[PDB]
């Protein structure tokens, strides 16, 4: 199934997800898509802030859903 | 068709804040060459091996061809690997990454997989000059 | 060849045609999303007798995605690196496809103009203009007689 990511950045990627997924491997997809390491990546969905033992399933995350991205933020 | 410079520029962001495993760490030599030609590199020793617990300096080539072609690679601080010259420290033009090289790949992944060759896929210790031996 | 959408194409063509003043930019013949651009010293600045080099690249996601610059000439300025790095706003979080190559060429050759060492990208350069600014300004005029094309 598919699932969006947002960032307060600008970009929006769309990922091919299953239900079973869980969060850890979520942030990996993220990673092959924008470059970004795991160990960075603060995952939010519909006012949760999401636990790397967790599935997308545990969190009713279900196709279309769109999880934000917090990446902490860098100078000018 | 991304130029060469802005390709460097991307691979210094990622080497510079560390966005990549914590086995490699690559870099500028100096911050004169504004071409961004000569890069340094590092690989500290799988676990579990004369590897094990030692610290791989390397020097990378980034050639005005990059990264449609491949970098120059060396390894500055003394080992014993197939791959690398065991006198200059070079590392074959034949190794899987060098040839085959493709655009996608980056310097990054050239020293995984050059840290992949270690821990030897078989035991192969060699037996290593560790220390501050430098070819 | 490979295709260039209208966006650029027009811009690049309107970059040479209603120059910006001060600035010139156009496209590599074997590559014409990747431009040379010279950038005059602001008058009255620290780098006024000078013309600085810099390079420019248009993403594909362009014009969603910023463009890419940095400087080719060594430059002493708190926001822009020993590479040519620069920081600015307008290049990252307050990029927009509104804006375009001339609003940014605008707006770094007003970056020169009045520098910004309390958000620094080159924290040396930053501390040595917050602890002896007009030091500073004087290394930086020196740097440009140094490294800059001076201004005919």
């Amino acid at each position: 199934m598919q699932i969006f990511v947002k960032t307060l950045t600008g970009k929006t990627i769309t990922l091919e997800v299953e239900p079973s997924d869980t969060i850890e491997n979520v942030k990996a997809k993220i990673q092959d898509k924008e470059g970004i390491p795991p160990d960075q990546q603060r995952l939010i969905f519909a006012g949760k802030q999401l636990e790397d033992g967790r599935t997308l399933s545990d969190y009713n995350i279900q196709k279309e859903s769109t999880l934000h991205l917090v990446l902490r933020l860098r100078g000018g | 068709k991304v130029p060469r410079n802005f390709r460097l520029l991307e691979e210094l962001e990622k080497g510079e804040k560390g966005f990549g495993p914590e086995s490699c760490s690559y870099g500028l030599a100096d911050s004169d060459d504004i071409t961004m030609t000569k890069w340094n590199g590092t690989i500290l020793g799988p676990p579990h091996s004369n590897h094990e617990n030692r610290i791989y300096s390397l020097s990378i080539d980034c050639g005005p061809n990059y990264p449609d072609s491949p970098p120059k690679v060396t390894f500055i601080s003394k080992i014993n690997l197939p791959c690398v010259n065991p006198t200059t420290g070079e590392v074959q033009t034949d190794f899987h990454t060098l040839r085959d090289w493709k655009r996608a790949y980056t310097m990054e992944t050239l020293l995984l997989d050059l840290r992949k060759e270690m821990a030897t896929p078989a035991n192969k210790k060699l037996r290593q000059p560790k220390e501050g031996e430098t070819f | 060849m490979a295709s260039l959408p209208k966006r650029i194409i027009k811009e690049t063509e309107k970059l040479v045609s209603d120059p910006v003043p001060g600035i010139t930019a156009e496209p590599h013949d074997d590559n014409l999303r990747y431009f040379q651009v010279t950038i005059e010293g602001p008058e009255q600045s620290p780098y006024e007798d000078g013309i600085f080099e810099l390079e420019l690249y248009l993403p594909d996601d362009y014009p969603m995605e910023a463009p890419k610059v940095r400087f080719l000439t060594k430059i002493y300025h708190p926001n822009i690196d020993r590479l040519g790095r620069i920081s600015l706003d307008v290049l990252k979080t307050n990029w927009s496809p509104a804006l375009q190559i001339r609003t940014v060429l605008l707006s770094i050759q007003a970056l020169l103009a009045s520098p910004n060492p309390n958000d620094p990208l080159a924290n040396d350069v930053a501390e040595d203009w917050i602890k002896n600014e007009q030091g500073a300004k004087a290394k930086a005029r020196e740097w440009t007689k140094l490294y800059a094309k001076k201004k005919p």
